[PDB]
């Protein structure tokens, strides 16, 4: 990402205490596909 | 955000640093009692309107007055009060100094309670000798008084270990105070007992005490830094009744004052400026069992907590509060809505959000708690103050991707609108008037009295009268009779006799004015008479006498002028009798009246005289009567029409009466009359569609005003209703100027938005399918006041600039060219996409531009595409769909930006358009369609380097010639038809100006015409009919047309400004000097040979077989002859009455006259000074009488042939300003101007011309007729010598 600064903030992208630990049980999807068949929807 | 109707800003501010405190010493108390000027314990408060002192604020001491006001015996006015207070406090100082000498008590801490009680007891006249021993503290301020006992119960009461003291006033009223709207609020602090204070040293003891004490009225407490230590404040039942229609008790008044103080401190905050206290708000601790959710106390607590956390008001807080402001604020507080903020008051303590900028929890030690999970998303920044704009401001809206249904938008517009209302109208036409005239000439052909046009048969309809009256009521001009008479007279006095060589009308001749009217302006006569007698009109020498006649005269004789009456002969007759009165609303009777008036004016005039008659309704019977019974009895005639309003009136001038001749109507008169009627028809059609002069707008008329008004706006979280309403207003008036205003009215804050609608807005509206919503950021930023303004239909008050008129001509042509349902390719469209209002609502459009667009994309109904790419680049024209291509006002700037010649730019554009599928091309082109001349101040032409320069914009562009562009197009499309769109002389484009609430002027229109003369619209039809030009298309020369592809039965006809110039059905019946047509069968071609007379643009049409629809050919341009003029002067001059003769060379086509510039105006030189005539060889000779004054005046020669004057020839006579005066001759002298001049002989001054005490020298002689441009200035004859005039 990048570096920045603010007088008051909630999270620190460049700071300490963040976790980056990919796992199999976690994975990552958003919404690859949906079922919109003409037969199903009427 | 928004809270119950109070708008809040979107940024947070707070003070940062506190200021330290100093204790109170005996020296300080003595200085306070001294009350030296500038250091007094009080401060006056003034009424904001009258500026009179109405109240005073009491600092320390004088914070202990708690008795009835009649007990102190105060005076009434400010100054008496000051004197009384000073005198009493001085004696108090001496009494307190007798006990504690300043020598050994100067730095000792004094009890504040005892000081206030002592001052109060001294002023109220009671015993205070029990107070002085307690003045200086010994252990603690409260400890000393908790133990005294009941002896001092009149001032202090101790309930064990808690000290109750009655709160004193902080404001005092004078006698002027009257609960006015502009008096400052006092928040019930000026009453006997509004509250009681309970002081202790710890909060736990106070809570324990208040457990077994009443707390229903509410208990307030400061946590940050209380005045005299820890204390609770308990409110009584007294009330504030100065802010109507509201009654506020003590608790809410104190809360409100503290809240407003905190908000004001928040706004004007800097990081390095200390403040007395970081939190000025009160907190309600005990008593909150009895607060209703809809009560004022609950909302006041909400506002107090919001102000603590750093919020700011959107409205401006005045420096000194007034009653109307406070009433408006309280009215806003109680309105409908919810508390959108995540902050809700709670009894136990005060909440500080995590993102709050306040640092109060670190300053104090008990009372404020910070919440980590409570967050506000806001930038931290303080407001920037601004003053209020006195008039509404423009506002450019910007659209998001949101959408809504059109019907809901119309519904919300109906709800928010403020119609109906009666606005102001304004003027639709302003400025000076012009004149159009025609005269008799023998070079034209003969026209009978039946080929002349007649007035329309519907001239007298009701709506025609409505249109005429609407045009006349909305045009600003002076006395119209004066203007018309001045124009007619100035035209009449400069007609030249054919065989003698002088003017028909001369100075010192009898004049008779028929139809003179007193009028209701107080002059009791025609205006133009008075200057005419004094010779204030240049080019109109005064007459011998003027006699008036008419029904409505005041200084003449009442007589009916249509029948014989006793009156002598007059050498000039001016008639202005109207044919309405005697004529009994029948047209034929009015024509008979015109005939009888002509006979009367003919009889009254002496042989060799002249007359002027006015015709209201020009009909064909009148033309026939004039032709048969007048024209064979005069020498010359002319027709004039000075355009002041919308009419068909006309002036007919006859010179040389009672003399035989062979005069006939000519073709020039035919052209004049054709245009004279066409202009009226177009202007009537335009002006019949305007609203009534002084109408009430309901939203029903196509042209009108629109307005909306919203109370207590909620821009931060706008509900869909308001956004939809504003978007509906934007959709109704799109692409028109918009104005907004924010102001207070009746205890509210109101936003008003105003604009004007038009047919163009309706057309753009019809193209939408959905309603695009706006981005409300620009409005929610605003935190000021803008005062409103009265609505006016025609806001402009000066007239459109000629550039705007040229743009309107181009837009009208684009609108006319596009039929219905035709794909349009627009090149170089701006961000605002004007083209969407010009093309119909069913024609898809493709706009191409290099700059990004601003218009929304998904709301439209038919195809509407915007592309971001330069149109002169290759690789894109294969893939666009279009038939008609429009490129206006883009090619010159684009060609100048890339630094290329216009020929290369046109070649590139035609190259890219060759591969398209277009059928018609409409390109605005830089190319002259006449001789090259410069329009001073608006356009300059550089011919050596072909270069148009625009000085109004400081811009530069190149240009080319017709030949090159025609050759390029003929190479690209071998059988195209090129036409040069004629827009000059046409008034139809005005429909795009008057119907848009825009004010026009005539001079700007003329400038626009002259600019369009050099920037025409070239229209190319790809599949057209070729034809070829052979001769030199110049006025008077031989020019030929070769037209292929036609049979031996076909017919041609040409058109010159909506009038049939000539045809081929009847060759000899043409209006052109010479036309002939031949047909060749082997080549199958028509050959046309012509000789023209007038320059301009001519169009051609062909009739094939028996068809009723005529096929249109192209058009051509006929040019004026050369404009090169020169003068030649003889070696030996002449200074006598005969004068000197100079030989001037110019084309015979032009009529010459001499002018002069005085104070930036043009004035005609006298006809007694300059005379033009001809020699044997036809060479033009000019006779001039040399004058000494000519050494200080520059005379110009200008052509006066056409409607414009001086556009083609403007020649300064340099050798007249550089003549050498002989020292041994008698010379003419005259004052060059109206200033005083000093005439000097050999440096020995003689006299001062124009001076009041000017006496003529004995040896000087006067001249019977002057030779000065001003007829009032006389001419003298001076003896031999050398003279010099200095302009004193």
């Amino acid at each position: 990402m990048g570096n920045a600064s603010s007088i008051v903030q909630t999270i620190n992208v460049t700071g300490d205490g963040n976790v980056f630990k990919p796992s199999a049980e976690t994975s990552s999807t958003a919404v690859p596909s949906l079922s919109l068949s003409p037969g199903m929807l009427n | 955000a928004n809270v119950w109707g109070v708008r809040l800003a979107d940024s947070l501010s707070s003070p940062t640093i506190e200021t330290r405190t100093r204790q109170y010493t005996l020296h300080d108390l003595c200085s306070d009692l001294d009350a030296n000027p500038g250091r007094e314990p009080w401060k006056p408060l003034r009424n904001q309107r009258t500026n009179n002192i109405v109240a005073v604020q009491l600092f320390r001491p004088l914070q202990g007055l708690v008795l009835d006001t009649q007990l102190y015996g105060f005076p009434g006015a400010f100054d008496d009060w000051e004197r009384f207070m000073r005198e009493k406090l001085r004696v108090l100082k001496y009494e307190v100094l007798r006990i504690y000498p300043i020598s050994n008590y100067s730095n000792e801490h004094v009890n504040v309670f005892v000081a206030n009680a002592l001052v109060g007891a001294f002023l109220s006249n009671q015993a205070f000798y029990d107070l002085l021993p307690l003045l200086i503290i010994n252990d603690t301020m409260i400890g000393d008084l908790l133990g005294t006992g009941a002896s001092l119960s009149q001032f202090f009461q101790s309930h064990g270990d808690v000290l109750e003291v009655a709160a004193g006033r902080k404001y005092l009223q004078m006698e002027n105070y009257s609960n006015d709207d502009d008096d400052p609020p006092l928040f019930a602090k000026d009453l006997s007992d509004y509250a009681k204070a309970f002081y202790s040293d710890t909060y736990e003891v106070l809570d324990r005490f208040f457990w077994t004490h009443d707390s229903s009225a509410g208990v307030l407490v400061h946590y940050d830094k209380p005045t005299n230590g820890h204390h609770y404040l308990l409110g009584t039942l007294t009330q504030m009744v100065s802010a109507p229609p509201y009654i506020i008790n003590a608790t809410d008044a104190m809360l409100l004052e503290s809240c407003l103080e905190q908000f004001s401190a928040n706004v004007r905050a800097r990081p390095a400026q200390p403040v007395t206290r970081l939190d000025q708000c009160y907190h309600l601790r005990w008593g909150a069992q009895y607060v209703g959710e809809d009560s004022l106390t609950y909302r006041l607590g909400v506002l107090s907590l919001l102000a603590t956390n750093g919020y700011q008001l959107a409205r401006p807080i005045p420096r000194q509060l007034t009653n109307r402001w406070l009433s408006s604020f309280v009215s806003q507080i109680m309105s409908d809505g919810v508390n959108e903020t995540p902050l809700w008051p709670q009894e136990r303590y005060v909440q500080i959000a995590y993102d709050s900028p306040s640092v109060v929890d670190g300053a104090t030690q008990y009372g404020y708690v910070r919440k980590n999970q409570l967050r506000l998303g806001m930038r931290i920044s303080a407001l920037q103050s601004l003053s209020d704009t006195p008039s509404p401001v423009q506002w450019l809206p910007q659209y998001t991707i949101d959408q809504a249904a059109m019907d809901e938008g119309d519904l919300m517009v109906s709800r928010l609108t403020q119609l109906p209302l009666r606005p102001d109208y304004g003027n639709i036409w302003v400025g000076d008037a012009l004149s159009y005239y025609v005269d008799y000439n023998r070079s034209h052909r003969v026209v009978l009295s039946s080929e002349l046009p007649q007035l329309p048969d519907t001239y007298f309809d009701g709506d025609e009268q409505y249109g005429r009256s609407l045009f006349s009521l909305a045009r600003k001009i002076g006395d119209r009779s004066l203007v018309k008479d001045t124009a007619v007279l100035k035209h009449a006095y400069q007609a030249i006799d054919p065989n003698t060589g002088k003017e028909y009308l001369r100075s010192r001749q009898s004049v008779a004015y028929f139809g003179a009217s007193a009028g209701h302006s107080g002059a009791d006569q025609p205006l133009v008479i008075e200057p005419w007698i004094q010779g204030k009109i240049s080019g109109v020498p005064p007459p011998s006498s003027v006699r008036q006649f008419g029904y409505d005269v005041a200084r003449g004789a009442i007589v009916d002028l249509a029948r014989p009456f006793p009156s002598g002969d007059y050498q000039f007759v001016y008639s202005d009798v109207d044919q309405v009165v005697d004529g009994h609303d029948d047209l034929s009777i009015s024509s008979g009246l015109v005939e009888s008036l002509l006979s009367s004016c003919m009889h009254a005039t002496a042989p060799g005289g002249s007359f002027v008659v006015k015709i209201n309704f020009p009909t064909r019977p009148v033309w026939h009567y004039i032709e048969q019974k007048i024209l064979p009895n005069i020498t010359s005639y002319m027709l004039i029409k000075p355009f002041v309003t919308n009419n068909v009136e006309l002036f007919f001038v006859a010179f040389g009466v009672h003399q035989h001749s062979s005069l006939t109507w000519t073709s020039g008169v035919y052209f004049f009359l054709v245009d004279h009627f066409y202009r009226y028809e177009t202007l009537s059609t335009i002006s019949r569609q305007l609203p009534s002069f002084g109408y009430v707008d309901d939203g029903s008329s196509v042209t009108g005003i629109e307005t909306i008004s919203i109370e207590n706006p909620g821009f931060s979280n706008m509900t869909q209703a308001a956004r939809i309403g504003i978007s509906g207003l934007c959709a109704n008036v799109g692409n028109a100027r918009k104005s907004i205003a924010i102001y207070e009215s009746h205890g509210a804050r109101v936003l008003t938005i105003t604009s004007r609608r038009s047919p163009a807005s309706a057309r753009r509206k019809s193209r939408l399918r959905y309603l695009p919503l706006i981005d409300p950021r620009s409005l929610e930023v605003q935190a000021r006041t803008i005062l409103p303004a009265d609505p006016v239909l025609f806001e402009n008050v000066s007239g459109a600039s000629p550039h705007v008129c040229l743009t309107m001509m181009y837009n009208f042509e684009v609108s006319s060219a596009v039929y219905d349902g035709d794909v349009v390719l627009d090149l170089g469209t701006g961000p605002e996409a004007k083209i969407l209002e010009l093309i119909p609502a069913t024609s898809p459009v493709t706009c191409v531009d290099i700059r990004p667009t601003a218009q929304p994309s998904g709301c439209w109904n038919v195809r509407t595409t915007f592309l971001e790419l330069d149109y002169l680049s290759d690789g894109w024209i294969t893939g666009v769909r279009g038939d008609i291509v429009t490129c206006m006002l883009s090619l010159g700037a684009a060609a100048a930006g890339k630094s290329m010649t216009f020929d290369a730019a046109f070649q590139q554009l035609i190259k890219v358009l060759s591969k398209s599928t277009a059928n018609v091309v409409l390109v605005q082109v830089n190319c002259p369609t006449d001789v090259v001349r410069s329009i001073k101040g608006y356009l300059e032409i550089d011919s050596t380097n072909k270069r148009y320069r625009f000085p109004k914009f400081g811009r530069d562009e190149p240009y080319s010639d017709m030949d090159a562009l025609e050759k390029i197009c003929r190479t690209a499309w071998p059988n195209c038809s090129i036409t040069w769109v004629p827009l000059s002389y046409d008034l139809r484009w005005t429909r795009l100006a008057l119907l848009e609430s825009t004010t026009l002027s005539s001079a700007s229109i003329r400038i626009a015409e002259l600019m369009y003369k050099y920037m025409p619209i070239m229209r190319i039809d790809i599949h057209g009919l070729p034809m070829e030009k052979r001769g030199n298309f110049i006025v008077g020369q031989n020019c030929s047309l070769v037209i292929p592809g036609f049979n031996a039965q076909d017919v041609f006809n040409c058109y010159f400004n909506s009038a049939l110039a000539f045809s081929t059905e009847d060759v000899n019946a043409a209006m052109i000097p010479q036309v002939s047509a031949q047909f060749d069968a082997t080549k199958g071609e028509w050959t046309l040979d012509m000789v023209f007379s007038d320059a301009g643009i001519y169009t051609m049409q062909a009739l094939v077989g028996s068809n009723a629809n005529p096929v249109s050919l192209g058009s051509f341009v006929v040019d004026s002859p050369d404009v090169d003029i020169t003068d030649a002067w003889p070696a030996q001059l002449d200074f006598t009455i005969a004068g000197t003769d100079v030989d001037i060379t110019v084309n015979p086509y032009y009529r010459l006259m001499t002018f002069v510039r005085i104070d930036g105006q043009w004035q005609i030189a006298n006809p007694d000074k300059f005379q033009f005539f001809s020699s044997a060889s036809g060479t033009l000779v000019m006779n001039v009488k040399l004058d000494i004054a000519d050494k200080y005046l520059l005379y110009y020669i200008r052509d006066v042939q056409s409607r414009d004057v001086g556009f083609y020839i403007q020649h300064p006579l340099q050798l007249l300003n550089t003549i050498t005066l002989p020292t041994n001759e008698d010379l003419f002298l005259s004052a060059p101007d109206m200033r005083e001049w000093a005439v000097k002989e050999s440096g020995n001054t003689i006299c001062i011309l124009n001076s009041q005490g000017f006496v003529l020298p004995q040896d000087w002689d006067v001249l019977t007729d002057t030779i000065s441009w001003s007829p009032s200035i006389p001419t003298y004859i001076v003896p031999p010598g050398d003279y010099t005039l200095t302009p004193l």
